């Protein structure tokens, strides 16, 4: 029954005045990608920076077992776009937010779907 | 000059030939810093550095490339220099990464330990080391050619580099081995490598461009240090990030460079000229199988 709720204490932590997780793996590229956030290489446009994927995971990071049923990991390996004024926190907005699994976009980052 | 728009400095073939002693590094702008792009780390600069500059070489790049990048830690616990190398290789190469020290990485697959419990099934078609040990710069001892890991290097390039394949080793003033250098005579091409961001270091990525798994020159690793010292004390390098601004053209292009697994026999003149020009890579197709060697310890009493 028990199981360290990591995000939670992220979430918690980051509410009480904590500094964002550092050392995020930023890229360097055009900036004239398409957006998505989540892709396997910098996709970054004029709004976004784009990171390595692991150093942005939490569960990555803190060294501690992915949520997936199966352990995998969504960031691991692929490029995620971050929207420029959320970038000082990479973990924070990875973990709060969610893709549009039709688009690829984040959910009020970039999701045009709703219109 | 114009140097200052490019990745960084190779070293010129006229040091290449040169017979020099063996002096200290005293670089004469030791100290300064490139000012990087904003939130840019320096090894993800260098590396991007790195990858623009062996972009102007033949490399070998097959489909189903298998590339092995040793040194691939931080003392933060992530990995730059992979997240940057599987940016710049095509999507879908195989990137195996190593450290002594625990990291997290964007690698396939990424093994923890000293680089000597190191074993692999397969060959490889590019290996990158950015290992290096600080300890080695002490200016109160002798620079004489250092073994440890570089002694691992050559036989892991000698025993699982495919012909055809090309390997970037970091070397620095006091971080070298005299038979890395003779192995780069066993290449169609070689160079040491200077990125432009940090230039004021001796550090350079020692560049061997196609393996023919033969000596086609015999170089004097001692005498190269020493030749690569010389080009280093007396052509200061401006620092420069110039070319990290312009990333239009970094990606790998996948020239689907033929794999062929041929036996010692078989390789000819023909073969050995193709391999020469990046337009052959030799070994099995297999699977990629890796492991490291842990040594098993009870101290109980
Ligand atoms: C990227 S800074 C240099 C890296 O080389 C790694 N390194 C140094 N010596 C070895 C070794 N013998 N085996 C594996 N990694 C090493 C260090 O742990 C460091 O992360
Ligand atoms: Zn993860
Ligand atoms: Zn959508």
């Amino acid at each position: 029954a028990f199981a360290v709720d990591a995000a939670k204490a992220y979430k918690d932590y980051l509410a009480s005045g904590g500094q964002p997780i550092t050392n995020c793996v930023k890229m360097l590229c055009t900036h004239t990608g398409t957006g998505q956030a989540i892709t396997v290489t910098p996709e970054a446009n004029m709004d976004q920076e784009s990171f390595g994927g692991a150093s942005c995971c939490l569960y990555c990071r803190c060294h501690i077992d992915h949520p997936n049923p199966k352990g995998f990991c969504d960031l691991k390996g692929k490029y995620v776009q971050i929207p420029t004024t959320c970038a000082n926190d990479p973990v924070g907005f990875t973990l709060k937010n969610t893709v549009c699994t039709v688009c690829g976009m984040w959910k009020g980052y970039g999701c045009s779907c709703d219109q | 000059s114009s140097q200052a728009w490019q990745p960084g400095v190779a070293m010129p073939n006229l040091y290449k030939m040169q017979r020099m002693l063996l002096e200290k590094c005293d670089l004469q702008n030791y100290g300064d810093s490139a000012t990087l792009p904003k939130g840019i780390m320096m090894n993800v600069a260098k590396y991007t550095q790195l990858c623009q500059y062996l972009n102007t070489l033949t490399l070998a790049v097959p489909y189903n490339m298998r590339v092995i990048h040793f040194g691939a830690g931080s003392d933060k616990g992530v990995a730059p220099g992979t997240a940057v190398l599987r940016q710049w290789l095509p999507t879908g190469t195989l990137l195996v990464d190593s450290d002594l020290n625990d990291f997290v990485s964007d690698a396939d697959s990424t093994l923890i330990g000293d680089c000597a419990t190191v074993h692999t099934a397969n060959k490889w078609d590019l290996i990158i080391s950015d290992m290096y040990d600080p300890k080695t710069k002490n200016v109160t001892k002798e620079n004489d050619s250092k073994e440890g890991f570089f002694t691992y290097i050559c036989g892991f390039i000698q025993q699982k580099l495919a012909l055809g394949g090309s390997v970037a080793i970091k070397i620095t003033e006091h971080s070298w081995n005299a038979d890395l250098y003779k192995l780069m005579g066993h290449f169609a091409w070689w160079t040491a490598f200077v990125t432009n961001v940090n230039a004021s270091s001796s550090e350079a990525f020692l560049i061997g461009c196609n393996y023919l798994g033969k000596p086609r020159e015999q170089i004097d690793g001692y005498v190269m240090h020493a030749n690569y010292i010389f080009w280093r004390n007396t052509n200061p390098i401006q620092l420069s990030s110039y070319s990290l601004f312009d990333m239009s053209k970094f990606p790998l292009k996948l020239r689907g460079t033929a794999v062929m697994s041929l036996k010692e026999g078989q390789i000819n003149d023909m073969i050995l000229s193709l391999l020469s020009k990046g337009r052959l890579i030799i070994r099995e197709n297999n699977r990629v199988v890796i492991s490291s060697d842990v040594l098993v310890n009870n101290e109980n009493l």
